[PDB]
């Protein structure tokens, strides 16, 4: 009973259809995934990924920074938070400066407007998730 | 049906081909017309299957050299022996094994080198050793000289006997490859009648000699009172008042009342209180129970009779989904390749002797061992080095049966074809687990030096600023510790002290105390996995891509070892399974220096020292290892550079010995970087001038010069790298511990 | 790309031809040796530059000789 | 040129395949003939079977197919291997039996490529052609 | 007197260095009994060191402040035996060995098999070879004069310059 | 030179340049490089013989009688 | 200046320090020389010889350093 089998019936592309690849749980979760998600505009796209990483990204800096055993703490991984998305930002702005570079199609986030629409979506989302965890873990006292 | 076949006269005894070097090679039995030839002889020497093409001649040949090899390892243990017995001061010892150091060997006077013959105390003088035989001896029941001597004429008898065998059975009457492949019945004879068998007969030994002798000189009987052995294997009236049991007889064992013998066969466990070492009642037992179990497991498989299993259905019978065929062909693999065989064997041995290692500084198998704070250390570090080595050779060899034995037909859609076809995915993921688990461990270091640096206690990753607890391990010690009550019922006390209970003490001197696990313990065991992932990387790496790779498709064309592929691709240097090894053979050494420098740190620190009367322990470096452990400038200063005194002052004493071969390995392994970095074309050029120098004068040799391989040149500075490091090692752990313990 | 030359030290023996895993070499008929035939390279932007040509190339120094020059994917080997 | 219906030898799949770029720069094909169903050793890694008849393999690289069509040739004696370089718009390229007959065997009708009328010591020396264009051979 | 130096005869330092030499094995001594192997060997070492000692000092070798001998090689025969006597001892035995691998290689590129003459050497004429070196200046100073120590220059190959 | 005789190279490129060799062989018609010298010093590669000029080669020894 | 007066016993400045990872403990260790901040021991011997050629203010070295300003300019 056989369980690994060709990529897509191709036994020649460098690939196996296993139960992690290819399983009706990994199919789910990736094709609902916001980057793979159907219907979504590239800025829905970013949107959703920057909420999701700056609500989490404040944490390491708040508990395990240099100033957490400071009445700033908080203060200090917030704008932990910000410095490091901003260079996020940064990275993918340059990355689709170098990457798309001819392009007029849009809409697609593998072309110029639709990346630029990406990475503002990502900044918006990020800020506000990270502000978000803030307000969250300075009323850390009603959870 | 299993049988015995044989060959009457397969091979002629003669000299011409000892006359005749290459004989064996047929590339080189033309002749030498490069320096090349020389080389390769000796690359070639034991190259069965390369020189022919029969798996008889080949077996035939490995049996024999295997013989050959047991009368070498005879005439070692006649050496370690007859030194006992001539050249030591083992009676002096044995009268007062705490003052009196052990030493079994004398230099002669002949250039001022009589200066190593120290003062080890008994009115003897000579060069201490450490590989614990003397302890090993009070342990057999060994209490005189003349005992010594006679197993050291025995030893030489047989290993006589094993050169003659050898002989024989390669040149008077060498078995077929059907006898050499009935490996159910090698299995069943070894199972039953060498380990089961072994150790039921060491089971004997123990119980009519080690437990007598060995219970009157802990009662305080000098040796020379001590009534002989041959003496008490028949009298069983003083065995009966030693040991009250012995009185019953054999008939408490005929008659299922086993429980009568519980006085000489116990299950006390911990450590004997007065020689600091295991019951030698526990490991008689021990060892009878094991040769039941080996007994019992060697009747397991197929022969001239009806009854028993086959590997063959056995491994045919176990497939799953996700594995196809399963294990089909493994058998046939097995059986018509040595290679996988001895990569196996090879994996078994040096993880076994890596266990041997842990196990024996734990539970201190010997008398006065654990006081001898020499053996130990030498001990563990010397199985732990043969560990990695055995390790790296199931490696290669491994990656020789895939470039020469493999074949898809036997193995189509079997386990290794399923591996094959996805080793991408084993080696990128085991990539990542090596980046992953190098960057965090090492970085817990570089970030505990930068905070120290910085004047930043506070953030570090120590015990009492950011805790690194090894949580599950403290769990392990506890349950361990409790299970004496609760968990083992008929076990008095703990297997060993390590994981806790009281300090174990001889004279002053600890034998063993309990081992506490902190941050910095977590921090040099994460280390340990990340060397030894990155090592199985390595060799893993090489054994999978033998066969091809994306860069060179017809990577098994070339061979097993070869230089290159040329500067095409970018570069194909260092592609070879062999070239694989040859790096992971760096890996494996940094592993086990950084493991015996853990050891070493920590055992000085937190186990080994002295314990006074009142009950205050003081260790050799002052318990420094759980603070100093968490910086490599920790490491750097409270080991290397604190430790290095002893080595380093040692001149005008009887450790200038290890100063000298401290300086001589560092010059050995500054001298393998040479042919590691440098490359051939070089020496070959400069080779080419200094041939013309000798061409001016008419004395240019027959046989031209040339520059070493490649595959050479590698393998010898990694052989020097190696030989430096393990020097350097060796001389500075043995002039600390002799110094100071 | 690599730049593949033959000079006329060639005594035909074919075996560069073999020697290559690309196909960049081949036999074409000639005047200067015995055999009657040259080893020529005119699918050098093939070329890879192992150099197994040049090691089984027997004349005194290679009469079939690899320059390494300008990188490409097909010189570089790569499969991705 | 190629009939990209040919059956395929049988094969559980494999990661050594084609990886992004055989899809968009260019992929290879090798087609051959064989006498008899058998296993064979990939060039990527694992064993598959040449099926009876014509059988149609892809790969990422002609050293790959020349690898895989030297096996075939010093193993199970297949000389009717052809392989073909496949573009991304389609086009086929025959490339390495181009005359029908392999680079060994003679024939008359291939003119030399890179053929030099001098020894290999003779080329000029480096500072003949400094500042030019040209190389030394 | 050279450089500032002075005899080890009388030489503080040096005599101070013989006294702590032969106080460290006296006292090493004190662990074995009378009569005993071990004693009777370290009798021998403490004989053997002052021995070593009055040695040095009769040959005449300069001690320095360090209280240590010093060569001089300078050339100066007040002080031939530290490197002029030595040199010409060592560079007798080295001609020989030389002179008497050349000859055996002479001979042995005569030979029929000259590629495994090199490597199972034919004892009885190597031995012969051996000790005709014995006369090795005459005989290169022969083979020079005669035009065959040195082979031609362009006889020898020679890389493109 | 002639069949049997010594002859010295004379190619700069070559292994064995301003050494002897026995000629073993001259091709007559075509050939380039007609003698073949024979050598039992063996080269880097291995091979003991080598193809040469006339121009090539300097003639030390002529051949037996 | 201050080493100008005493040039045996004041250690020479280099440069000061600004680094916000160093803790309290390293600002005290690297506040030396005769001055309130952390700083760096020069050990290039540029005072030594300005001193010997004749520099005895730090104007001196300002203007110095604003005519190599211009001079590369
Ligand atoms: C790799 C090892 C390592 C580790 C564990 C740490 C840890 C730390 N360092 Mg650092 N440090 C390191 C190496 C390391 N260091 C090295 C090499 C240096 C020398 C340059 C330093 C120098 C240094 C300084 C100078 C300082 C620190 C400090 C710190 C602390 C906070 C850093 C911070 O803000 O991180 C931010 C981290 C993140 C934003 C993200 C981390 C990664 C996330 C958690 C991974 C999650 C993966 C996830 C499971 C993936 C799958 C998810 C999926 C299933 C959904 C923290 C204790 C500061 C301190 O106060 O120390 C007490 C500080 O001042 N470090
Ligand atoms: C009870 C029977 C018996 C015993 C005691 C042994 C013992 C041994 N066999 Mg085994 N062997 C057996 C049956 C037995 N064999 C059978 C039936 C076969 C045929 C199927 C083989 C085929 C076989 C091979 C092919 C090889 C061995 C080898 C060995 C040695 C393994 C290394 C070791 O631990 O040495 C321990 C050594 C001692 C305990 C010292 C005592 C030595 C002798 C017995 C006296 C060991 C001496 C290896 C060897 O050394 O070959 C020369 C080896 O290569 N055996
Ligand atoms: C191969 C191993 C070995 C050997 C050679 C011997 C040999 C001997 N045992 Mg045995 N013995 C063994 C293992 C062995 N034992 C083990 C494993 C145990 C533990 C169960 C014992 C427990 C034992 C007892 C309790 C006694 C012997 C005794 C004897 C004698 C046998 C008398 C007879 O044949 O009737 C002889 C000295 C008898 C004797 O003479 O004791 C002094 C005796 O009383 N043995
Ligand atoms: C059971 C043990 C075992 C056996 C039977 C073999 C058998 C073989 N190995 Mg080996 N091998 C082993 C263990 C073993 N190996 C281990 C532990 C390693 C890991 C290091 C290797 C790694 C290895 C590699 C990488 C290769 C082999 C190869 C071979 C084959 C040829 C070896 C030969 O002719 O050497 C003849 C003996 C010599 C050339 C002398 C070696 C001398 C060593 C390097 C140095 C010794 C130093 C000395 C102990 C200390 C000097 C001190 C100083 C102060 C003077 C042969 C089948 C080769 C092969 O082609 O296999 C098919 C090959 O390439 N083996
Ligand atoms: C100190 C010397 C040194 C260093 C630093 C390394 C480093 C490495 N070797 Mg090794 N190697 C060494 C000596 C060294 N090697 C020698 C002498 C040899 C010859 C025998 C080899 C031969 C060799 C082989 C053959 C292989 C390696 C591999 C590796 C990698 C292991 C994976 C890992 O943990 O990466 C993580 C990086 C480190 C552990 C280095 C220090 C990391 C610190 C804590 C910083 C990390 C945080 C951050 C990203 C960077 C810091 C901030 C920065 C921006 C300023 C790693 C890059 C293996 C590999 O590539 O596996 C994937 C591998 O296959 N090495
Ligand atoms: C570095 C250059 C140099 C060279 C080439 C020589 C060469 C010589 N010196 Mg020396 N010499 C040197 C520096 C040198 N000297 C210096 C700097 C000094 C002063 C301390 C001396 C002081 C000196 C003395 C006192 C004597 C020599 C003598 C000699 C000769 C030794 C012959 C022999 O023993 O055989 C030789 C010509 C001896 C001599 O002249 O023999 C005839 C001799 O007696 N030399
Ligand atoms: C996490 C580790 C860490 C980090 C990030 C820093 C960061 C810094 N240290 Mg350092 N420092 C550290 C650990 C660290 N330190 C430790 C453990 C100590 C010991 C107590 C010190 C001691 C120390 C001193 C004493 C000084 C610094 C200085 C500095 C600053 C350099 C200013 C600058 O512009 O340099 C510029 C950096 C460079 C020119 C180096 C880069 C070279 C590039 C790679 C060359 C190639 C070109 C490139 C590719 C483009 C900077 C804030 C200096 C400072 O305060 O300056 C004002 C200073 O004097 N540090
Ligand atoms: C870390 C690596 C874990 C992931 C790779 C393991 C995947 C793997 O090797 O194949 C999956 C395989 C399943 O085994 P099967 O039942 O297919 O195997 C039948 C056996 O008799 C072996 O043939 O083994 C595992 O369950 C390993 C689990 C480790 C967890
Ligand atoms: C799957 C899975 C997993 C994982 C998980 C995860 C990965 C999670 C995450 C999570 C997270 C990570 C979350 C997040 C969240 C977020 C949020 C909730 C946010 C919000 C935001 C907001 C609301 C914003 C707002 C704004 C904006 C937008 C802009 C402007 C400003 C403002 C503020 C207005 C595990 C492992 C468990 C296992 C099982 C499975
Ligand atoms: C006196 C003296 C001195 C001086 C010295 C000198 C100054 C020297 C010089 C020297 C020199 C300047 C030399 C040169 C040389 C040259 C040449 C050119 C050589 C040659 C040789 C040869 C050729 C050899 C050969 C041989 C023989 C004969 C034998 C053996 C073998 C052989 C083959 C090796 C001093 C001060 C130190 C001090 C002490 C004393
Ligand atoms: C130093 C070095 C050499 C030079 C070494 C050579 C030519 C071989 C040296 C072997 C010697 C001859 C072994 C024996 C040394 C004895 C001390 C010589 C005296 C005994 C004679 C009778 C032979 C290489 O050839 C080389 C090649 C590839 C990578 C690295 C290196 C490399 O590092
Ligand atoms: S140095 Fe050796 S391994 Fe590296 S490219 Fe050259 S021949 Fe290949
Ligand atoms: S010399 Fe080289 S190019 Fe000429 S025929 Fe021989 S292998 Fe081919």
């Amino acid at each position: 009973s056989e369980f690994v089998k060709p990529f897509n019936n191709d036994p020649f592309v460098g690939n196996l259809s296993t139960p992690v690849t290819t399983s009706t749980a990994t199919k789910l979760y990736l094709g609902n995934l916001p980057i793979y998600r159907k219907g979504l505009s590239p800025l829905m796209r970013g949107l959703e990924v920057g909420m999701a990483h700056g609500y989490f990204l404040i944490g390491p800096f708040y508990i395990l920074g240099p100033l957490r055993n400071s009445p700033n703490a908080l203060l200090v991984g917030l704008f932990s938070a910000y410095g490091l998305i901003i260079i996020l930002t940064l990275a993918l702005t340059i990355y689709g400066l170098a990457s798309f570079q001819d392009n007029s199609t849009g809409s697609n986030l593998e072309s110029s407007k639709g990346w630029r629409s990406f990475t503002s979506g990502f900044t918006v989302g990020a800020l506000g998730g990270a502000s978000v965890a803030y307000v969250l873990l300075n009323n850390v006292s009603f959870f | 049906k299993v049988r015995v076949i044989v060959d009457k006269d397969p091979v002629a005894t003669s000299f011409e081909k000892w006359a005749q070097p290459g004989h064996f090679s047929r590339t080189l039995a033309k002749g030498p017309k490069t320096t090349t030839w020389i080389w390769n002889l000796h690359a070639d020497a034991h190259d069965f299957d390369s020189q022919t093409s029969s798996l008889e001649d080949i077996s035939r040949k490995i049996f024999s050299a295997h013989f050959g090899q047991l009368a070498i390892i005879f005439l070692w243990v006649s050496q370690a022996y007859f030194h006992g017995a001539r050249f030591s001061n083992y009676s002096a010892w044995l009268q007062n094994p705490t003052a009196i150091k052990p030493s079994a060997q004398v230099v002669w006077p002949i250039v001022g080198q009589e200066i190593l013959n120290g003062d080890v105390g008994g009115g003897f003088s000579g060069v201490q050793i450490t590989s614990g035989v003397f302890q090993m001896w009070r342990a057999s029941g060994i209490t005189n000289e003349t005992e010594l001597y006679w197993t050291a004429m025995g030893g030489l008898v047989m290993s006589a006997l094993m050169v003659f065998a050898g002989w024989f059975h390669y040149h008077k009457a060498a078995p077929k490859l059907e006898w050499f492949q009935n490996v159910e019945s090698m299995m069943n004879h070894h199972l039953a009648g060498l380990l089961g068998l072994g150790c039921l007969s060491w089971s004997g030994h123990q119980i009519h000699i080690s437990l007598p002798i060995n219970k009157l000189l802990d009662a305080g009987v000098a040796p020379q009172e001590i009534p002989l052995p041959h003496e008490l294997l028949f009298n069983q009236d003083l065995m009966a008042q030693l040991y009250p049991s012995f009185k019953k007889g054999l008939l408490p064992f005929f008659t299922l009342n086993w429980s009568e013998y519980s006085d000489f066969l116990t299950f006390k466990g911990g450590l004997n209180p007065i020689t600091g070492s295991l019951w030698l009642s526990d490991t008689a037992h021990h060892h009878l129970a094991l040769a039941v179990l080996f007994i019992f497991a060697g009747h397991m498989y197929r022969t001239n009779w009806g009854i028993g299993h086959s590997m063959k259905e056995i491994l045919e019978a176990h497939k799953g989904p996700l594995t196809g065929e399963g294990h089909k062909g493994l058998y046939e693999i097995l059986t018509t390749s040595w290679h996988a065989q001895l990569a196996i064997n090879l994996a078994m041995m040096g993880s076994l002797s890596i266990i041997v290692a842990h196990h024996m500084y734990a539970m201190p198998p010997y008398p006065y061992i654990g006081v001898d704070y020499p053996t130990q250390l030498s001990l563990f570090t010397h199985h732990m080095w043969i560990g990695g080595f055995c390790i790296c050779g199931a490696a290669a060899h491994g990656a020789i049966f895939m470039v020469r034995d493999y074949s898809p037909v036997q193995s189509y859609n079997n386990l290794l074809d399923r591996v094959l076809r996805h080793r991408d995915a084993i080696i990128s993921h085991l990539n990542w687990v090596c980046i992953f688990l190098g960057t965090h461990s090492f970085g817990f270091y570089i970030h505990n030096d930068t905070m120290r640096a910085l004047g930043r206690p506070q953030d570090m990753f120590s015990d009492k600023a950011i805790q690194l607890q090894p949580i599950f391990a403290k769990w392990v010690q506890s349950l361990h510790t409790l299970a004496p009550g609760s968990t083992a019922p008929n076990a008095l006390a703990t297997s060993s002290y390590a994981f806790g209970g009281d300090v174990v003490a001889v004279n002053g001197k600890i034998a063993m105390m309990p081992i506490t696990l902190g941050t910095a313990d977590f921090m040099v065991h994460h280390i340990h996995a990340f060397t030894i992932h990155v090592t199985v990387l390595i060799l893993l790496k090489g054994v999978l891509f033998a066969r091809s790779s994306r860069l060179i498709p017809d990577k098994a064309n070339l061979g097993f070892r070869f230089p290159c592929d040329g500067p095409g691709r970018g570069g194909t240097c260092q592609v070879s399974a062999w070239d694989h090894i040859f790096l992971g053979l760096f890996w494996m050494y940094n592993c086990i220096s950084v493991v015996i420098f853990h050891f070493s740190w920590k055992m000085q620190s937190d186990v080994w020292g002295t314990i006074s009367s009142s009950g205050k322990i003081s260790h050799v470096t002052g318990g420094n290892f759980a603070n100093s452990a968490l910086t490599i400038n920790g490491w750097l200063r409270d080991f290397l550079w604190s430790q290095a005194s002893q080595v380093i002052q040692s001149y005008g004493s009887a450790l200038s010995a290890y100063g000298l071969i401290f300086l001589g390995a560092h010059f050995i392994w500054a001298f393998s970087l040479m042919f590691l970095f440098s490359g051939r074309g070089y020496w070959q050029e400069l080779i080419e001038s200094i041939v013309w120098a000798h061409n001016k004068l008419k004395l240019a040799p027959a046989i031209q010069p040339r520059a070493l391989s490649i595959t050479q040149g590698r393998a010898v500075g990694l052989a020097h790298y190696l030989l430096g490091g393990i020097g350097t090692t060796w001389s500075f752990f043995l002039a600390r511990i002799i110094s100071v313990g | 790309s690599h730049s593949v030359r033959v000079y006329d030290t060639c005594i035909g023996c074919t075996q560069c031809v073999r020697a290559c895993p690309c196909d960049v070499l081949e036999m074409v008929p000639w005047d200067g040796c015995k055999a009657g035939q040259i080893a020529s390279a005119p699918r050098a932007e093939d070329c890879i530059g192992c150099k197994r040509c040049e090691t089984a190339c027997p004349t005194d120094f290679l009469s079939v000789r690899v320059y390494l020059g300008s990188e490409t994917t097909r010189s570089l080997g790569l499969s991705y | 040129l190629l009939n990209l219906q040919i059956p395929s030898p049988t094969f559980g799949g494999s990661t050594g395949g084609w990886l992004r770029a055989a899809e968009i720069e260019e992929k290879y094909a090798i087609t051959w003939t064989s006498k008899k169903e058998q296993i064979f050793e990939m060039p990527t890694s694992g064993a598959a079977i040449m099926q009876k008849g014509e059988n149609l393999l892809y790969l990422a690289k002609k050293e790959q197919c020349l690898a895989l069509g030297t096996q075939l040739r010093t193993l199970f004696k297949i000389s009717d291997y052809k392989i073909y370089r496949i573009f991304p718009n389609s086009e086929v390229q025959y490339l390495h039996p181009k005359d029908g007959v392999f680079p060994e065997k003679l024939n008359e009708g291939r003119v030399g490529v890179g053929n030099i009328g001098y020894s290999i010591g003779k080329n000029p020396n480096p500072v003949n052609v400094k500042f030019t264009g040209k190389n030394t051979f | 007197d050279v450089s500032g130096l002075t005899p080890c005869k009388d030489s503080a330092v040096f005599k101070r260095r013989l006294d702590g030499s032969v106080k460290k094995l006296n006292s090493r001594l004190a662990n074995y009994t009378e009569g005993t192997p071990a004693y009777i060997a370290l009798e021998q070492q403490i004989e053997q060191t002052k021995a070593r000692f009055a040695k040095y000092g009769e040959k005449g070798l300069l001690c320095g402040a360090d209280g240590l001998p010093h060569l001089i090689a300078d050339g100066r025969l007040d002080h031939a035996g530290e490197f002029i006597i030595p040199g010409f001892g060592f560079l007798y035995i080295a001609g020989w060995i030389g002179w008497a691998g050349r000859s055996y290689l002479q001979f042995s590129k005569k030979t029929d098999k000259p590629n495994e003459n090199e490597i199972i050497i034919n004892v009885p004429v190597a031995l012969g070879m051996m000790a005709g070196a014995f006369i090795w200046p005459l005989a290169a100073w022969k083979e020079l004069i005669d035009g065959k120590l040195l082979v031609p220059g362009d006889e020898i190959t020679v890389s493109p310059r | 030179i002639s069949r049997g005789s010594v002859v010295r190279i004379m190619r700069p490129e070559s292994y064995w340049f301003q050494e002897c060799g026995s000629v073993a062989t001259i091709a007559k018609g075509g050939d380039r490089y007609p003698v073949v010298v024979r050598f039992e010093k063996v080269n880097y590669a291995g091979v003991a013989t080598n193809n040469f000029a006339m121009d090539e080669l300097v003639e030390v020894e002529a051949p037996p009688a | 200046q201050q080493w100008v007066l005493n040039p045996l016993k004041v250690k020479p400045i280099a440069h000061a320090i600004w680094d916000p990872h160093f803790g309290q403990s390293a600002i005290k260790a690297f506040t030396r020389g005769g001055v309130s901040y952390p700083v760096n021991i020069a050990t290039s011997g540029v005072y030594h010889w300005w001193y010997t050629i004749g520099m005895r203010t730090n104007e001196d070295l300002y203007f110095g350093a604003l005519g190599l300003l211009i001079l590369s300019t």
